[PDB]
């Protein structure tokens, strides 16, 4: 028994809109409705910094 | 040459080293066999219900 080789996968793949996607998480940016981006972990940090209302 | 052949001597000396290449090949079948690949279930797609594809 021969390890098996599968046959690779079609064109289109998740990998793109993964990728497109993160790569516009960060590095700012103009976004068409509205006027700026801010990166992810900047924009959470701006959370906690002005905070939630609780209960 | 009394009850035997001229030949019986290469007969019983093959005879011997047959009979030991012969418990060297059972030994090592045995062994190949506990380690085999249908034994375990290695590299063998088992079919499911479903058909899933990861
Ligand atoms: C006495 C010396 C050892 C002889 C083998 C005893 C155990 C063999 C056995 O139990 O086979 C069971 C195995 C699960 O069943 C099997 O895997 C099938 C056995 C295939 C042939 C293995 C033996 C070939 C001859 C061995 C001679 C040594």
């Amino acid at each position: 028994p021969f390890t098996p080789q599968p046959a690779p996968v079609t064109g289109n793949t998740y990998r793109t809109y993964v990728n497109d996607a993160r790569t516009l998480l960060n590095s700012y940016g103009y976004t068409m409705e509205g006027k700026v981006h801010i990166p992810i972990d900047r924009a959470m940090d701006l959370i906690v910094e002005r905070g939630l209302p609780v209960r | 040459a009394q009850i035997f052949p001229r030949n019986a001597n290469l007969l019983s000396r093959l005879s011997i080293f047959a009979l030991v290449l012969l418990v060297v090949e059972g030994i090592l079948i045995l062994g190949v066999y506990f380690r085999s690949n249908y034994f375990r279930q290695v590299n063998v797609a088992i079919e499911q219900p479903v058909a899933f594809s990861h």
